[PDB]
């Protein structure tokens, strides 16, 4: 907010001037070519740098950074080179230039992605000077160490008015993939939305932890556009780093790549589904050491469980739900009765509501494991977060911190959650969670103490009544 | 679920929705059906009154048994109008499998296209057979190179043809001969996995303890010996007789239908497999299913050495990894060819 | 109680679903009839009372308040409605439970009932267990044991509904014996118009970007939400001393008084408080002081006297969600009196009203006193 | 609801299966070819009649329904000829299907209409399957004297979920519209949305009255067809029956056609636009006599003006508002001056809030005449009208039966509005309308029954806390 909230402000004045998804669609094309010629542009000039290029020719040449980044951006059809020709009839050349980086067929593609920014558009000339004030206007961003997508996180997360994360929970479940375990990989996600839970571990761990790139999978098709350039605006490796198109419960992809080492979620909630199911979909590798399906008003546990398949023999799971997911008959007991068959699920911490972009509800984390001890323990968390006014809270380092001291080893902390046992769950009807807030606020009081002051009230009462019998004199 | 060519291929289920069923009949264009024989059966003996009785109807069948393979062809004959029924299969009934039933020619008509597995295996789609036995004992070799197939069905028992001393040298022979049958003459050689399936339940529950108690002696001869995870598994039974002249008997689900000296053997087998591989499986409705499955799976992978086999494992399971079988049974025309197309694939 | 024994809920007590209502016809004014009676406040307008298929809400039964809620408990008053989303509590014996003994045994414990978090029904959780029985001296003096009790609460209720009664007549008859005396001023008492008392300020409002205009602070600062009081000595909200750097605000003195001109008043009455520390108020009110001719109590209870009516003389000002203007709000002439009938007049109705009022030295300082005491006599009666 | 509402719940079944606006297009274009097959084959077969027809080829016969309806269906592209050959290879025929009507050069043409079904669309079997799946959805519609377009009504309304009339509202404003004028003409709109409240009147006097067909203006290009196609539905004759397109603000006309004789209209609220103004539209011919413009966030009574613009020497007009448009500052104020420069304004009614879908205000009734006598009335009027549940209320024919009782010849009615004078709207700054509700609900009491009653609450009071007294041993 120092030189940034400025900045965060221009990209809410450059936020004109139609329904924001429509422009917003070529806004976040021009910053994505934009970045990726700066990015070619540094890589191919650290050192002579030159504001316009030539017609070098050297294929030979060309092809490393397309082994290297995979495209060549072109020899002139730079952003810089272009943005001297600006107002310059025509602009639709910008679809030839999608065509440049869209070769790529060694090594790995990871292309066939820009389709983005269509044509509508009325006429030519309203197409030319709408596409030109909208290059020139983003042109004018004084970004330029280079920390650029947070506005691109602003404007993501400037819609839905979907709900993705508050980013500090997201920073907080990535503390719940944690800890000590450099071990491959991270990460997977089932229905990822954004790239932005996706971020934080690698982000923080550039070299400390080296594991892998990240892989996903999510529901639509222009988020999953969105969520393509928002992992790759972070300066990301090129290595295996994707995530592909389809949903977990009708394609469930990887299998043979790989039982998954940590894994982080947000399912969206209510999600109904083909039911029940007229495939085979009972006797799939997942679903048959249940017992019973997920039907569809209780769409929610075949996440949960297709998230359980993907793990590894040590490294830990973490994923949100709300815990409405309560008992929710028979079905939803059955798979909650396997769920606790062994020590999968290890931890459950409640959340406080809001904290979100009115939904209103509170929500929980489970966090699973087969890394067992074993017995259940339900460190569920109530107040204190603010929630509404700006984001809010957002939120409170040291309370995240010391819930990640709570989570270390086990203390039994009144005021707060606690331990639980095996046998007191089976004593439950497996229930999420009851157990174990304690406090009331139940404060006793005094006879006496009390019943003098009423006398002292009294005392008052009757010659403040025989004054007002004074002053019934009419 | 495996139609899915083409997208969306309608390929629509009731399960077991015989309203749901006659409503797909009501329902168009979902042009393809696919349904068991006893969903169309329930259909034909619980609703008489269909529309589709005076129409257009294809059918093709495949996988044939022998509990409807004439009542529901009865009631296709009884409750149908216009049908034109085609068959495929790898069961030929016609000269001398069945021998009192309703031949395949005779169920359906003309032999219209045939593809032998001759061809296919000089095109390289299966491999060759090198068929053995075992003559290697002088004791029993009257009774292993019998052939009255009346004394084999009856005088079958536990000491004539079942004998510790004939078992222990059946078991010395294959323990001598697997790592070497299966490639395995050098440490950092390949592999390959082997089965071993007989005809009786008592001869495997002898098994186990011979092949696991012999281990025990060979790795005490002389500390050196590397052993064979070895596993096993069936449930029950030859319940019917299912098939034609001659094949494997189906073995159904119901878990404890035997004695628990069969089935609580077959749970203390399970419980040190556990012990070794950290699985969950009991032996109830559930477990014991997926358990199938689950050994199904890592028997592929080439993780289990040797897997002991009563009636399972011989029609629809495949393993490409799997190049040598042992036989201790008597068996007949192509039942005994689908035993044998458990190894031949490439 | 010689022999207490703990029983379960549900083994004596019918539970039953509501009968089938559609009570949400066209109009229920005052005019109609019927008690429509939810949670909260359980009181609804009328509606015609009869062939609707109403429950009709016979001698004693019970309700519980709700999905998601489980804790609200009223007591059914005589013969009432089905009001929406009730579920009805009753007993299956009459010999033993006589319920209203329940009722008052139910909100013993808010245990639980002090949980409304997650969205749950609770049905066959309450529904279950417990509560303590004069079982097994039963059917002999069972009941009769609890006519003592029974009747502690009852004068206990009788007692807080009838403070809450003469709590509301005492409002109602001094404002009543307010302005037929002090109005009509003869004569002449002098039509001073507003302002022409005091130079009154206007507000102000900071925004909540700058953190360190916001987050600390001891100024007093002053909005209509947390109106609604009266004789306001502190509020929700301390604003920071920086921000008056670009506040737009004035700092006021320490005995001013303050008046709404948003968004109760366009429907309702105006409020106003005496403010009694220096503080500041928002865009959406007026803070005035007068000007050393007066006693400042008595311009504070002349226009709580006269809202009603200047309210009236600025009212609709637009179909917005604002209220009255500012000029005939200023334009209005209230009847100003020499200094006698300042300080005496407005001594005696100034210990009227604060005989009346919150907190010390009033009568709800009775009421949640005795409401306290009540709840504690109730837990103390109720163990073994 | 009778055998309707049956058939309105069909209507809410055919309403699958995606986004209702892209399907909705082919649904209408539907219906209304299906409408326009059955009015021609009535009108062609009324008395041989034939399910096929054949080609008779007589084009001279041909063109008299091309001069009195405009437009041959054709030989055989009828619907019910086209209903035999259903799910038939292949579907867009239907394109050449819209050329046939769309010939009608002569006379007046009122074509250039049916440009809505397009393709959308991924393959052609796709298609195929999916427009003969909406042809055998609305075949299957029994409704058959021949009541069609209430089921429209209602599939227009289902949207925007724009907002147009709840259709009593309309009703209301066609009854201000009234009354004994045989008076060529009726009825000019600007802004006109739908057709919905250019309805009323005319199909109430089909025979009753009779002065010429319906003029208006409309902004969309969409709702423009819509409303086209909406009009014609109901029967109406092709004689010079027609809405332009364009805005009144940048458009005006018909100037030349003509001054009115009685106009309703809708305007939308708070339609800022190009300020302050750029060209000379002070110096036009309707807002001159104004004196000042209507700048953006008081862009309303620029279509008031307009409004009056085109006014007889006699006929009364009737036009919508909120009521928040009060002063609004002296540029409004002045307006609002020249506004009551005569009795140019004669009546305002208002209307208690919402009685529409969830805007949530109130509103208000201008009723204009240059017909005097003259003093201003403000009859304005509040509750009852019930609002929310339903539609609702909907809404009470006695109700306003008295209200056009009241409005007949000026009553003075008090807990109702009444008369006020000129010198009270001078001594007003011209608002609108506070004066002249009374009622208040201020009710006396007696000192005495108060006082007593208050005396028996103490008598209750002590002698219960002299028990509770007693009830404090422990």
């Amino acid at each position: 907010a120092e030189l940034h909230r400025q900045i965060w402000q221009i990209a809410n004045d450059v936020r004109g001037s139609v329904d924001g998804w429509d422009f917003k669609q070529y806004v976040l094309g021009a910053l994505f070519y934009r970045f990726i010629s700066e990015n070619f542009s540094s890589y191919i000039e650290a050192g002579t740098d030159d504001i316009k290029d030539d017609a070098i020719k050297t294929k030979g040449y060309f092809i490393y950074p397309s082994q290297l980044f995979c495209n060549v951006a072109a020899k002139a059809n730079t952003n810089d080179r272009l943005n001297a020709d600006l107002n310059s009839i025509f602009v639709a050349i910008e679809s030839s230039a999608y065509g440049y980086p869209s070769e790529a067929d060694i090594k790995g593609l990871f292309a066939d992605f820009d389709t983005t920014s269509n044509r509508l558009g009325n006429t030519v000339k309203d197409k030319n000077a709408r596409l030109a004030a909208v290059l020139k206007g983003v042109e004018g961003l004084k970004l330029g160490i280079d920390l650029f997508g947070d506005a691109y996180e602003f404007l993501i997360s400037n819609y839905a008015a979907e709900f993705f994360t508050p980013q500090h929970v997201s920073k907080l479940i990535a503390q719940l993939a944690m800890h000590g375990q450099t071990h491959v990989n991270k990460i997977y996600d089932p229905a990822a939305g954004s790239g932005s839970l996706l971020l934080q571990a690698k982000k923080q761990f550039d070299n400390h932890i080296i594991e892998e790139g990240f892989f996903g999978q999510e529901i639509n098709h222009t988020t999953y556009n969105l969520a393509r350039m928002n992992m790759f605006l972070h300066n990301i490796n090129y290595d295996k780093f994707d995530i592909k198109l389809g949903n977990t419960l009708t394609e469930p992809h990887f299998r043979d790549e790989k039982p998954f080492d940590a894994i982080v979620s947000n399912p969206p909630y209510s999600v109904k589904w083909i039911g029940s199911d007229d495939p085979t979909l009972i006797n799939d590798e997942r679903f048959a050491p249940a017992g019973v399906l997920a039907p569809k008003s209780k769409a929610d546990f075949a996440f949960v469980l297709h998230a359980l398949n993907y793990l590894s023999a040590k490294g830990r799971a973490a994923i949100v739900c709300f815990p409405g997911i309560f008992y929710r008959g028979g079905a939803e007991q059955k798979i909650r009765q396997y769920l606790v068959d062994n020590n999968y699920v290890e931890t459950v911490i409640s959340l406080a509501p809001n904290l979100f972009f009115g939904t209103t509800i509170a929500v929980n984390i489970l966090v699973l494991s087969k890394h067992k001890t074993d017995t259940n323990v339900q460190f569920i968390d109530a107040s204190e977060l603010f929630k509404k006014e700006t984001n809010n809270n957002i939120l409170t380092d040291a309370h995240i911190e010391q819930i990640m001291q709570v989570f270390a080893s086990k203390e039994d902390v009144a005021h707060l959650a606690k331990s639980v046992a095996f046998e007191t769950v089976v004593a439950n009807d497996y229930n999420l969670s009851v157990s174990s807030y304690v406090e009331a606020k139940d404060n006793r009081e005094i006879i006496d103490i009390a019943e003098l002051n009423a006398e002292l009230k009294t005392t008052v009462s009757k010659i403040d009544q025989l004054r007002k019998d004074i002053d019934a004199i009419v | 679920m495996k139609e899915y060519q083409r997208f969306s291929p309608d390929s629509v289920n009731g399960s077991e929705n015989t309203a749901g069923l006659k409503r797909n009949l009501d329902k168009d264009d979902n042009k393809i059906i696919v349904t068991t024989i006893q969903k169309l059966n329930n259909l034909m003996k619980a609703e008489s009154d269909l529309p589709v009785y005076n129409q257009q109807v294809v059918f093709i069948f495949d996988e044939c048994h022998r509990s409807q393979f004439g009542e529901a062809q009865k009631n296709l004959k009884k409750k149908f109008k216009r049908y034109y029924q085609f068959g495929f299969t790898g069961t030929p009934i016609f000269p001398e499998n069945a021998l009192g039933s309703e031949t395949t020619a005779s169920v359906f008509g003309r032999e219209l296209h045939s593809y032998v597995i001759t061809d296919a295996i000089r095109d390289e789609k299966v491999l060759k057979f090198k068929v053995d036995y075992n003559d290697v004992r002088p004791q029993f070799k009257s009774l292993e190179t019998e052939t009255d197939e009346k004394k084999l069905s009856a005088a079958e028992n536990q000491q004539a043809f079942l004998h510790p001393m004939r078992i222990q040298e059946i078991t010395q022979y294959i323990l001598n001969n697997f790592r070497q049958k299966t490639h395995r003459t050098f440490p950092g050689s390949k592999g390959f996995n082997a089965m071993l399936a007989v005809s009786s339940v008592d001869a495997a529950k002898a098994y186990y303890a011979t092949f696991k108690r012999l281990q025990e002696e060979a790795a005490n001869k002389s500390a050196t010996y590397k052993p064979l995870r070895i596993a096993t598994i069936f449930s029950f039974a030859a319940n019917e007789e299912q098939n034609a002249i001659g094949e494997i008997s189906d073995e159904t689900f119901d878990t404890s239908a035997m004695d628990s000296s069969a089935k609580e053997f077959l749970d203390a087998a399970i419980r040190e497999y556990n012990s070794h591989f950290k699985t969950n499986f009991s032996t109830d409705s559930n477990g014991f299913q997926n358990y199938y499955r689950d050994l199904a799976q890592r028997v592929k992978n080439q993780d289990i050495d040797l897997l002991i086999v009563v009636g399972m494992f011989l029609t629809g399971f495949d393993a490409p990894t799997l190049n040598t079988l042992f036989v201790d049974k008597n068996l007949r025309y192509h039942g005994l060819m689908q035993a044998f197309s458990r190894t031949n694939r490439i | 109680g010689v022999e207490v024994e703990w029983l379960p809920l549900g083994e004596i007590t019918k539970y039953e679903q509501p009968t089938k209502y559609l009570v949400k016809a066209k109009d229920y004014h005052d005019t109609y009839t019927i008690p429509v009676l939810t949670a909260g406040k359980t009181f609804i307008l009328g509606y015609t009372n009869e062939t609707h298929g109403i429950y009709q809400a016979s001698k004693a039964p019970v309700i519980i308040f709700d999905d998601f809620t489980t804790a609200n408990k009223w007591v059914d008053f005589d013969f009432k409605a089905k009001s929406s989303a009730m579920k009805m509590v009753t007993s299956c014996d009459d010999n033993k439970t006589l319920l209203k003994y329940v009722y008052y045994w139910l909100n013993t414990l808010p245990s639980e009932f002090a949980e409304g978090d997650h969205k749950r029904q609770w049905i066959s959780n309450y529904s279950q267990k417990k509560i303590p029985i004069p079982c097994p001296d039963n059917p002999e003096k069972s009941l009769a044991i609890q006519s003592e009790i029974v009747r502690i609460l009852d004068k206990f209720t009788a007692l807080t509904a009838e403070l809450t009664a003469e709590l509301n007549m005492r409002k109602k008859q001094y404002n009543y014996y307010r302005d037929q005396l002090l109005s009509f001023k003869e004569g002449e008492v002098e039509w001073k118009t507003l302002g022409e008392i005091g130079k009154w300020y206007g507000g102000g409002t900071p925004s909540k970007n700058k953190i360190e205009f916001w987050e600390n602070g001891s100024i007093p600062w002053i909005s209509p939400k947390d109106m609604g009081r009266t004789l306001v000595d502190s509020s929700e909200d301390y604003i920071t001393e920086e921000a008056v750097l670009h506040s737009s605000t004035k700092l006021i003195p320490a005995n001013s008084i303050a008046i709404v001109v948003r968004s109760s008043i366009l429907d309702k009455v105006l409020p106003s408080a005496l403010i009694k520390v220096p503080a500041t108020l928002n865009q959406d009110m007026k803070a005035v002081i007068p000007h050393e001719n007066i006693l400042v109590k008595y311009i504070y209870h002349m226009i709580g006297s006269r809202g009603s009516d200047i309210l009236r003389a600025a009212k609709k000002t637009g179909g917005s969600v604002a209220s009255i203007d500012s000029k005939k709000l200023f334009s209005f002439k209230i009847p100003v009196p020499n200094i006698n009938e300042q300080q005496r007049i407005v001594e005696i109705l100034d210990k009227f009203d604060t005989l009346t009022n919150s907190i010390t030295e009033g009568l709800p300082r009775e009421i949640e006193l005795r409401q306290k005491q009540y709840e504690y006599y109730r837990d103390l009666l109720f163990s073994f």
